[PDB]
Parts: structure tokens; C-alpha cells; sequence
């Protein structure tokens, strides 16, 4: 990369799901009596800036 | 204007035994195994033959058919049958909209879409660019893909490397697309045809985005209300406070664009 | 040939030998079992 | 819990405006009347209150981490036979 | 599975409500299945054949 | 529950012999406008349970998955704790082996 | 005329337009009176639009008034759907009302025809506006029984 | 899920959330830890 | 069985394995172990850590292996419960 | 107004005369 | 009762009344990886017979076509649906967890809510609509003759450029505009460096189409977008 | 596990718990099977759909005896 690269990229091995396409079992917060509403849709900027 | 003429008029029988001390041929998955895996990509013989439509494309027994689909043989350019095929042997034109679960190619997608990008891509994403490798001789690589490439279909985006042969043109339907991705393999500039991974380019990102909420857009306004349709260029050609009081005698968004039974407009025309 | 033993050769007298000198892998991969062998040997003598 | 209420600062300017203000026009039910409020759900605070929050537990964590830090082969035979000197050296 | 035999003259059947003008074309339509609707009927082979 | 369990019975127990059931069923079917147009007239259909080849294996291999979330758990309603005092925390106190 | 509404989400209270519409009010206060409503679902709520309830069987059909099957409304021009929070009753034909009613969340100037109006909320709206905010399934059913514990007239 | 009584996770999860200035969030997963473990009063406190 | 083994995998996850007069000392020494956790799990009285039970468990092997040796095995900071299961697991192992 | 129900329903006036549930 | 499979008429044939069969656990889903029925008709007489291919779970969870996967409300793929709309989060591509999220989500969705109500997919579909609409409508001087002339001999606060008679936009769009003005051979363009260069099969249909002059041209990587930059001053 | 006593077959696989069942109890009105395990927690299950129907969780220590 540092002269001129043909953008090496790593290795996955055949049998791995990656953890890095999604959550590895994707279990989202029970609702409960309090909306959260705005408190993550008012601040995705957030989700992806603090980021 | 005249009917499609067969390609080769012999038929491309199967007789080769690779490696002769240490090959042996498996009944079940039809191949020969054994000897050194001898290469991932060495293996590809350069398609003998090649076809364009100028001399070859014309009439076949498949015109008839609404739905039919193009001969896997024409586009690889050894269609022995003729205009006897039960296949197009012509090149897609605009309106050629296929089955999402058919290739537009007559094939079948998956959802996997391998690791290789080989044959058909998957129906789960939708890339009209593939990436073509091969030669890289002199600076007008560029000019020569574009002659070799704007005979098979519509095009819209060029970008060839220049450090080594590595182009990305993207095409403007599937069918021509996919049309060209099949029948350029391993022909000269052997040409190593595949499907184009994720574009890393945020800019290239947004901008495949966008052109995908456009076509999304041009697909649907046919189904939106007339009302919805006009209002779309009335507001931006017209002004709004001289409307809006006939508005206010019988006004928000889901309300008043919204068909179905029992709607706002038809309760009113009920009266 | 579904187990990609292809290096195993079954004589048209149902006797399974090698085409080769097997490794220690191989040979553990091409064990089979008292069914495959039971059958085999039925085979031959409905074959003689 | 009552060392974190030692370590309090309340009665703000808020409060006494908040106990004066709408109690004036109290046409039906009290401000502090809970039996039946409704109100309660959507109480979003304001900026202060939400950094007081959350410097107190990060002084609160600070001080946990602060508070919190031969006869052996290793450091863990040094760790075990501190444990048995703690065990059995009364025997 | 209505269990109790009743007359002709009360089968009007009225939903009694001011009819949502909220719900779209594509909840009109009563169904099982995400298309439409489909039941049990037993048509003998030869007319639904000539038919 | 002796009707539940005999049919999960009759059904572990069908999992060799060469199944021979066959009649077809006709079923009432209305269409409801999909893509706008002007919906579609009503339609019955013929349905034929095609019958499977006695000679063929299983059709595709088991792959197993991870056992999924359970029902979240109850409330715990215990007893309120009692105090054990620092003394009787020594007298549990056991000397490493 | 006065009608408080002891629902499950809160309380509602009801002024009847004794003046403008005497006719469907007085089956109402003498239903508060008799007070069969108790526990009676609101079986209908849809997002700014109603909530709907009233009926015995809670199958959204049915519910007898004083006068036993129907009665006929009266309207007069004043009367308008222009706020959130009126009260008016339900009809399945020209003059089908039931002993059913709603509560409106939205100006609905093209429902004020056959439908009548006969109530405003002074207090107790904004239960109404979380009463929008119910879940619900693909009808416009609430999922959990939405009953109503009591109401008396006042 | 693996184990709900370990007051030590509800209690790192409650000061994770709080680091980050979620505030409905933290009082949603206190409102779960209180109807699931009433007896607790470390819960109580921190809540109170 | 050898083509549904073929055609579908091994479906290893999910079956016994019958104990085979060779498995027969492992497995006793599983469930007197597990025998053990619980008896500490319940005697243990509330909010007293209970994450003890190994170092018992070493104390019941330390007691097995005396035994067998013919030697007193006394434990001076033990406490009485923990010593009195102890003894009583050891002579249900000694008399098997 | 698309909100729809984010949040679980309030807490409801039981009919035992218990305040909140 | 295992009754149907949910397909659209526009792949159930033109015809109201159509035979089909079913063959239970005859594929693995292709998307959830779970055994299901298939189902056999026939559109119309003379092509082939279509199949469903992927189970019921799914083109419900999805709101699609099980046959065709055009989306039963508007028609058109449901990738690009997914893709473009952006109703709903959708799953991974990962065998594992796409098999984890499609058993879950259709265990969840079973018990009886819905995932997908029409309704929101309207005002999603408006909404793009209207974002379309919206989207339709002396540092200068040392960059500039900094390398020009080098190239210019190797082979060959405003500046106004000349015109000499010497003998986001796709390439389609050149190639129906110069089709009047002569047969096309290749349309070599490139967008970061802006330059289009066209061939034709006679200089004189390339010099009457350059005569129209009075935005137009008339005749590494980052090294061919040195010019492109004058578009910034041009 | 619930065993048909004819057929020698499980089945029924009564699992909700999360540690070993160390009581158990049948009976002919619904709920039939008690079980109580390692956890301080009892269970009332329902033979014919093999489920739960309630959760016991009074207990402090593993219930070891059910009568
Ligand atoms: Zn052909
Ligand atoms: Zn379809
Ligand atoms: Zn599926």
C-alpha cells in the first residue's frame, strides 16, 4: 500500500459465519412501559458518527 | 430481418483425459480426480468460437413464444440449430424485462452467490457491472473493450485499470449484461469473466444507491393515484394556497393518497 | 465414486484393490463396512 | 446508596418553579397527585442533569478502579501461598 | 361452525362503523393465504374437467 | 390427552413401506388485487399429491442450529434474604486443598 | 348532563348536547344510570381516527338502546367534526344507531352527513391520544381487552 | 438469557447504558430487572 | 442405514451412549460429583459466595486418596457440615 | 402519526381499584 | 391444513382455472434452509412448468411472490425493494445466521403480528418518490499550466479556453445524440475525468458534427483529470 | 422425557428447566407433570402439548421432594 497496491485484502477460512456480516444471533431488547422512540431513531446520526 | 443461421454444423462431442498418468474419471461427480490440482484459473481454453448479431442474429421457431428465452448457445456462438432452435437467437433489446427467479439468460439464481462469481449471479443483489481481466497491451485498452463491448449491449459505465487488464463496465439492463458476461468468456481481447463484488467507494456506494431509488421510482409511479401524480408536478409548476381552500371545505398525506374502498374521495363522490 | 474413493478399483469379479499404495489416510477413509462387503461378496457369487 | 445521597446536590432553580407554576391553574388534579397521573411516562430531562449523571459515574468507576489496587516459583504460587498463609497460619 | 340455526332475515350481517377510510386496496380482501382466499369444495372430476 | 399423544405417537412412529395415497382435492380460490389492475375472476383449483419414487434416498442432508432464545424468565418472588453477619461468613469459610 | 367514563387507560369525561341533540343523549344518561357498560371492550380503535366501543357480545356488532334495535338521529348544520375529541355514536345505514359511540382524534370534515354528534371530551384527552397509540393487529382490533371497569352519570 | 440472576451483569449492563447517556433505554431494562428480581434491593437503590 | 448415513450425516448431536463396563468408574465418578455439587449448593446457606465447590471437591479427592492410603486425613480449618459429607461420600465410594 | 406502538401499552387502571399495574 | 402456496396471477397463468400438484419435503428452502413442499403448474400451454421455491415462511415474511419473487403490492423485485424502499431491516447473507433469523422471525411472526403492513409501503413508496423529484432538480494558476504543456510537447483569475476546427450522464446518452451526425464506432468516456471521445467511420460526418459549435467539447488515473479540474474554472 | 410404556417412544421432551429435575409428580387433571429441579424452580406442565402452563420460583434451594 505504501508505493502502489493491488488492494490486498485478508483471508477467511470456508467454515466461519464471519461475525462481521450481522449480529452472531441477533436478539433485540425486550419493549417494555417507556417508548424509547426518539432515543435511537432522533440520533442514527449518533449510531453512525460516534462510530 | 431474415431467419437466424446455424453457427458450427458439427456438434462439440466430449472426448479428453487431463493429465494421462495421474487423472481418473469419477461416474458420480462427473470429472476426472485425482493428479495435481494443477491450478484454480490455468484452466481455460480460449473459446474457439465467437458470434456476433450482425451475421448471425434473425428469426427462430422461438419468436412466437411470449416468454421465451435466448439460446445458451447463441451468445457462446455454437448454436447448431438454426432458426429450428426453441431459443432466441437474437440480442435483447429495452424492454425485455424477465422473471427475477429466471436468469434473464434462461438459467436459475441462487442466493449464495458463491465465492468464485462464476455462472449466474444471485437474485438477493443486483449488479449491472462485471468484472472482465485478461490482456493488458498498450494504453488503448480502454478503446478496445469498448469496441468489444458496446456490440452486446447498452452501456454506462467504463472504467478500465491501467496499471493492469482490469475493467469494470457496467451495463444498463440485466439481459444485455448478463448476455456479454456469458458470451465473452475466454474470447480475445482467454478473458477471464466474473461478477464485480461490493463497490468499496462510499461516493460509488451512494451514487449506485441513489440510481437504485430512481429505477425504484420509475417502476412504481405507474401505480401511485392519478390525484398523487398530478399533485407531484402541480406543486412544483403551480401555486398551492389557491387549491388548499377547496381542500379545507371537505388534509393529511395517508389520508388523501390513499385508494381502497371506503376511502375520503369515494365516500365524497358517494354524497 | 460418491466418496471420492476413486483410486479403489472394483473388478468386474467384485474384489476391491487399490490402483495405488495408500497412505494412512486414505486407507482409514477407504474402510468399509460389513454391509458393503456382505453385499459384495453375495454379488460375486450371483456373478459366478 | 446512602453514601451516593451524601455525595447529592439537589434543589435546583427547578424545582421550586415547577411546585409554583402550574399549581396556580390546578383546575383538576394536583400536580403531585399520582393516583391517576398520566404525564409521568414522558418526562425527558434536560442537558445538565443528564452530565451530572454521567460524571458522577465516571468519578464513581474512577474510584472503584483507585480503590480496588521467596517462598514462590511464579506470580501465582505467590498468590497461593498468600491464600494458604491466610488460611492456615492461625493452625 | 355456527351452532345454532337461525332465520334468514338477520343475516344482513352489518360491521356497524364509520368504514376507515385509513385501510387500502390491499386490505379490502378477507384471506388465509398472503394472495387471497381458498377453501375446501368437492367438484366432481368431469365437470371441472369439461369446464 | 390421549388423542394428543397417539397422534404424536402415529406421527414419530410414520418415520419403509411404499406409501399409496392418492386422491386429488379441489379447492375454492379468489385472487385480491395485487398489483392494482382489476383484480382477477375466481378460480378452483385441482390438487394432485404427487407420488414419490420408492427407490429414491433421502432427498438432502440435516444440519443442525443452535437451540434458540427460551421464554424470558419469570419474576423470582423469593423470601426477603436474612443476615448472616460476618461471623457465621467465617464459619463457611473452607482452607484451599 | 355529565357522564364520567371510568376506562382502563384513564379517565374520561363526557358532556352531553342535551341542547343542541336531546333525543341521543337521553339514552345515554339512562344508560349510565342503568350502567351495563361494565365491561365492555372498546373493540375499535384505529390511529386518529376512533375508538369505538359499546357493544355487549364485544364482536363489534349489536348493543341495544332504550328504544331496544334503532333510533333516528337529528343534525343541524352548527354541528362539525372540526376538533379531536368529539363524541358522536355509530350507525350501520340511514338511521341504525346503537348503543356503541367514539371518541373522534382528528378534523373529519367529510364524516358530519349521516353521522351524528353529540359529545365533547372536556377532560380526560389525553388518555384519547395514548388510546391512539394501542396495539393493535391487522384489524383495528386492540389485542388486549380494552374494557371500560365503570361509568357513572353526573 | 444464559443466566438472569447475576445481579453483577444487570448492574454492569444499567452503568453501560448510563455511560452513553440512554437514559428511556436504561429505565426500560430497569423496569425488567425490578419485575424479575423484586427482592433485590440493590436494584431498588440504584433505581430510587 | 449406510445410504440415510450417506445421503443425511452422522446426526451425532442428540444420542446416548449406553455405559460399556468401560465408561462404568468415569461415569460413577460424574454422578458422585455431581451428587457433591448439589449437597454443597444446598447446605451452603444464602448470600455466603457460594463459588466453593471445587476446593471441596479437591478436599473429597484429597480425603479418597487417604483413605486408600490408610491415612487419618484431618482438616483443621474445615468446617464440621463440609468434613461430615465428606466422610459419608468417602464411605459410600470406599464400600462400593 | 407513524409512531404506531414503539412502546408497550401504559399501565392499566386495573379493576380491583388498584392504581397502576 | 398445508392448503396453498401463496403466488400471484401474473405467474398463475391467464387462464382462471389450473391444475397443479404438490410433492411434500421435495426442497430445502432457499432461504431458510428448511424443508419444504413444492408445488408444479402450468402458466399456459407450450412453456415450462413453473415451480414454487422457497417456503411459506418466507414470501410472507417477505411480502413476495413464491414463484416469481415479484413483491404481491407493487410488482417489482423484492431486492431492489429491499434495496431501494428500505421498509424493514432485512436479514444477513451468512448461511448460519440467515437460518437463525429466518427460524426466529418466523416463530415470532407465527404467533400471531404481522411484519408487513401495506399501508407504511405506500407512504414509503411516495416518500422515494418525492426524494427523486427533489434530486431532479494564485493556487488556480499554478495547477494549471503545471503539467499542460508538458504533455502538450510530449504529444501534440479566469481562463477562456478556444475553439479550433483542426481536421452521472451514461455513454447512451452520447450515443443517441451523435447518431445524427454520423455512424458511431466506440464511445470511450470516462466521469472522474470527463472527457467523452467518440469515433465515427468518416472524418467528414466527425467535422460537420463539430461544426454545430458556436455545455459542449470540441475535440494515471488521477493524472487525466488535471483538465477536468478547469470545469471548476472554466 | 415422557415414554409411551408400549412402544418404548419418547414422546414428549419436557424441557424448560436449567439444571438437573431432581422431583417429579403425575397426575390425571391438567396440569399433570410437576417437576422441580435444581434451580429453586417448579414447573406445571401440559402433556398434551408438551409446555409449560406456570413457573414456581418461591423456592430459594433445589426442591428435592414433590408429594
Ligand atoms: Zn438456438
Ligand atoms: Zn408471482
Ligand atoms: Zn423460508
Amino acid at each position: 500500500k505504501a508505493a502502489g497496491i493491488n488492494i490486498k485484502l485478508f483471508r477467511r477460512k470456508k467454515n466461519e459465519m464471519d461475525y462481521n456480516a450481522s449480529i452472531p444471533f441477533e436478539k433485540k431488547p425486550a419493549i417494555g412501559f417507556y417508548d424509547t422512540s426518539e432515543e435511537d431513531r432522533q440520533n442514527f446520526r449518533e449510531k453512525r458518527e460516534a462510530d | 430481418k431474415q431467419p437466424a443461421r446455424k453457427q458450427i454444423e458439427t456438434r462439440p462431442e466430449y472426448e479428453m483425459e487431463p493429465e494421462q498418468p495421474g487423472q481418473v474419471y469419477n461416474l458420480w461427480y462427473n470429472k476426472w480426480s485425482g493428479g495435481m490440482r494443477q491450478d484454480p484459473l490455468k484452466s481455460q481454453v480460449k473459446s474457439e468460437t465467437r458470434c456476433v448479431i450482425s451475421r448471425d442474429s434473425g428469426y427462430t421457431k422461438a419468436d412466437k413464444n411470449p416468454g421465451s428465452f435466448f439460446c445458451l448457445y447463441f451468445a457462446r456462438g455454437m448454436c447448431s440449430e438454426g432458426s429450428k432452435c426453441e431459443y432466441l437467437h437474437r440480442l435483447p433489446k429495452d424492454t425485455d424485462f424477465f422473471n427475477a427467479n429466471v436468469d434473464c439468460f434462461g438459467r436459475e439464481k441462487h442466493a449464495d452467490y458463491r465465492d468464485d462469481m462464476g455462472g449466474v449471479g444471485s437474485f438477493l443483489r443486483q449488479n449491472y457491472t462485471l468484472y472482465v481481466g485478461g490482456i493488458t497491451p498498450t494504453d488503448d485498452i480502454e478503446e478496445i473493450v469498448s469496441r468489444h463491448f458496446a456490440e452486446w449491449g447498452d452501456i454506462e459505465r467504463i472504467r478500465v485499470l491501467n496499471s493492469r487488464g482490469i475493467a469494470f463496465i457496467t451495463y444498463l439492463n440485466e439481459a444485455n449484461a448478463q448476455f456479454a458476461k456469458e458470451a465473452m468468456a475466454h474470447q480475445s481481447l482467454c478473458l477471464n469473466v466474473r461478477w464485480a463484488t461490493t463497490d468499496p467507494n462510499p461516493a460509488s456506494q451512494a451514487r449506485n444507491q441513489r440510481r437504485l431509488e430512481e429505477r425504484a421510482a420509475n417502476a412504481v409511479k405507474k401505480l401511485l393515484p392519478k390525484q398523487f401524480l398530478l399533485d407531484l408536478e402541480e406543486t412544483k409548476n403551480g401555486k398551492s394556497g389557491n387549491r388548499k381552500r377547496k381542500l379545507e371545505l371537505e388534509p393529511s398525506d395517508d389520508l388523501l393518497y390513499a385508494d381502497g374502498a371506503n376511502s375520503v374521495h369515494n365516500q365524497l363522490a358517494a354524497n | 465414486h460418491r466418496k471420492g474413493l476413486t483410486y479403489l478399483h472394483l473388478d468386474y469379479n467384485c474384489n476391491l484393490k487399490p490402483t495405488k499404495t495408500l497412505t494412512t489416510k486414505e486407507r482409514k477413509k477407504s474402510r468399509f463396512g460389513n454391509a458393503f462387503h456382505l453385499m459384495r461378496e453375495i454379488l460375486r457369487l450371483t456373478k459366478l | 446508596y446512602n453514601r451516593g445521597i451524601r455525595d447529592l446536590k439537589p434543589d435546583y432553580e427547578k424545582y421550586d418553579k415547577d411546585k409554583k407554576e402550574e399549581k396556580s391553574k390546578s383546575r383538576s388534579v394536583a400536580l403531585y397527585d399520582e393516583a391517576e397521573r398520566l404525564d409521568w411516562v414522558s418526562n425527558k430531562p434536560d442537558k445538565e442533569h443528564v452530565e451530572r449523571l454521567v460524571e458522577s459515574i465516571k468519578k464513581q468507576d474512577q474510584r472503584r478502579l483507585k480503590n480496588t489496587k521467596i517462598t514462590f516459583i511464579n506470580e501465582r504460587n505467590r498468590k497461593f501461598n498468600l491464600k494458604l498463609q491466610r488460611f492456615y497460619s492461625k493452625y | 361452525e355456527l351452532a345454532r340455526n337461525v332465520p334468514v332475515n338477520e343475516m344482513v350481517q352489518p360491521a356497524l362503523g364509520p368504514a376507515n377510510p385509513f385501510v387500502t386496496k390491499e386490505q379490502d380482501s378477507i384471506k388465509n393465504s398472503i394472495t387471497g382466499y381458498a377453501e375446501r369444495e368437492y367438484v366432481p372430476n368431469f365437470v371441472f374437467n369439461q369446464e | 390427552t390421549k388423542l394428543a399423544l397417539q397422534k404424536i405417537l402415529s406421527k414419530q412412529i410414520a418415520q419403509a413401506v411404499v406409501q399409496q395415497r392418492d386422491d386429488p382435492v379441489y379447492i375454492r380460490y379468489t385472487p385480491s388485487n395485487q398489483m392494482g389492475q382489476a383484480l382477477s375472476k375466481q378460480r378452483i383449483i385441482k390438487m394432485v399429491t404427487a407420488e414419490q419414487d420408492p427407490m429414491e434416498p433421502p432427498k438432502f442432508r440435516h444440519k443442525k442450529v443452535p437451540r434458540g432464545p427460551p421464554s424470558p424468565p419469570p419474576p423470582v418472588l423469593h423470601s426477603p434474604p436474612r443476615k448472616v453477619s460476618a461471623q457465621e461468613q467465617q464459619d463457611w469459610q473452607i482452607p484451599p486443598s | 348532563a355529565n357522564v364520567e367514563l371510568q376506562t382502563s387507560l384513564g379517565k374520561i369525561l363526557i358532556e352531553l348536547y342535551t341542547e343542541h341533540a336531546p333525543k341521543t343523549c337521553q339514552n345515554f344518561y339512562t344508560l349510565a344510570k342503568e350502567g351495563y357498560y361494565d365491561g365492555v371492550i372498546f373493540h375499535r380503535v384505529i390511529p386518529d381516527f376512533v375508538i369505538q366501543g359499546g357493544d355487549p357480545t364485544g364482536t363489534g356488532r349489536g348493543g341495544t338502546s332504550i328504544y331496544g334495535d334503532k333510533f333516528d338521529d337529528e343534525i343541524h348544520s352548527d354541528l362539525h367534526h372540526t376538533g379531536a375529541g368529539i363524541l358522536s355514536m355509530a350507525n350501520a345505514g340511514p338511521n341504525t344507531n346503537s348503543s356503541q359511540f367514539f371518541i373522534t382524534l382528528a378534523p373529519t370534515p367529510w364524516l358530519d352527513g349521516k353521522h351524528t354528534i353529540f359529545g365533547r371530551v372536556v377532560s380526560g384527552l389525553s388518555v384519547c391520544k395514548r388510546m391512539g397509540l394501542i396495539r393493535t393487529d391487522s384489524s383495528d382490533r386492540p389485542i388486549e381487552p380494552l374494557k371500560i371497569i365503570k361509568a357513572v352519570a353526573l | 438469557d444464559v443466566d438472569s440472576t447475576y445481579i453483577p451483569l444487570w448492574l454492569k449492563y444499567i452503568e453501560c447504558e448510563m455511560k452513553n447517556r440512554n437514559i428511556n433505554h436504561a429505565r426500560n431494562l430497569f423496569d425488567r430487572a425490578v419485575t424479575q428480581l423484586p427482592r433485590v434491593d440493590k436494584l431498588w437503590y440504584k433505581y430510587v | 442405514n449406510l445410504l440415510a448415513r450417506q445421503f443425511e450425516g452422522r446426526h451425532s448431536t442428540g444420542v446416548a451412549k449406553q455405559i460399556t463396563k468401560q465408561r462404568v468408574d468415569s461415569h460413577q465418578d460424574l454422578e458422585l460429583r455431581a451428587a457433591v455439587m448439589n449437597d454443597i449448593l444446598d447446605m451452603i446457606p444464602e448470600g455466603i459466595r457460594q463459588g466453593k465447590s471445587k476446593t471441596i471437591l479437591q478436599h473429597l479427592s484429597e480425603a479418597w486418596r487417604c483413605w486408600k492410603a490408610n491415612i487419618p486425613w484431618k482438616v483443621p480449618g474445615l468446617p464440621a457440615p463440609i468434613e461430615n459429607m465428606i466422610l459419608r461420600y468417602v464411605k459410600s465410594k470406599a464400600d462400593w | 402519526r407513524s409512531a404506531k406502538s414503539a412502546g408497550n401499552t401504559l399501565a392499566l387502571q386495573v379493576t380491583s381499584s388498584g392504581a397502576v399495574d | 391444513d398445508v392448503e396453498f402456496p401463496s403466488i400471484c396471477e401474473r405467474c398463475l397463468g391467464d387462464n382462471s382455472y389450473v391444475r397443479m400438484t404438490k410433492e411434500p419435503l421435495g426442497q430445502e428452502c432457499k432461504i431458510c434452509s428448511k424443508p419444504c413442499t413444492i408445488f408444479r403448474w402450468i402458466k399456459e400451454r407450450g412453456q415450462k412448468p413453473g415451480k414454487t421455491q422457497i417456503c411459506v415462511g418466507c414470501a410472507r415474511y417477505k411480502n413476495c411472490c413464491q414463484s416469481c419473487m415479484l413483491d404481491l403490492q407493487f410488482g417489482l423485485p423484492i431486492a431492489l425493494r429491499d434495496a431501494a424502499l428500505k421498509l424493514v431491516e432485512s436479514g444477513p447473507t451468512n448461511d448460519i445466521n440467515r437460518e437463525f433469523f429466518a427460524q426466529n422471525q418466523q416463530r415470532l411472526l407465527s404467533n400471531g403480528e404481522t411484519a408487513y403492513d401495506s399501508q407504511e409501503a405506500s407512504a414509503a413508496a411516495r416518500n422515494l418518490v418525492k426524494k427523486v423529484e427533489k434530486r431532479e432538480l494564485v493556487e488556480s494558476k499554478q495547477i494549471l499550466k503545471e503539467a499542460r504543456a508538458s504533455d502538450a510537447s510530449l504529444n501534440a483569475g479566469n481562463v477562456s479556453l478556444s475553439i479550433n476546427m483542426e481536421p452521472e450522464l451514461a455513454d447512451y446518452k452520447i450515443r443517441k445524440h451523435f447518431e445524427q451526425y454520423g455512424p458511431l464506432k466506440s464511445v470511450v468516456c470516462s466521469h472522474r475525468a470527463k472527457c467523452a471521445f467518440v469515433n465515427f467511420k468518416t472524418r467528414s460526418s466527425a467535422e460537420i458534427a463539430a461544426a454545430a459549435s458556436p455545455l459542449k467539447v470540441q475535440w494515471g488515473p488521477e493524472g487525466e483529470v488535471r483538465n477536468a479540474k478547469l470545469a471548476d474554472l472554466v | 422425557r415422557v415414554w409411551d410404556m408400549r412402544t418404548r417412544q419418547n414422546v414428549h421432551v419436557l424441557s424448560g428447566h436449567k439444571s438437573t429435575v431432581a422431583s417429579l409428580a403425575v397426575q390425571e387433571f391438567d396440569p399433570q407433570v410437576v417437576t422441580g429441579s435444581m434451580d429453586s424452580t417448579i414447573r406445571l406442565w401440559d402433556l398434551a402439548a408438551g409446555k409449560t402452563l406456570t413457573t414456581l420460583t418461591h423456592h430459594k434451594k433445589t426442591v428435592r421432594a414433590l408429594s
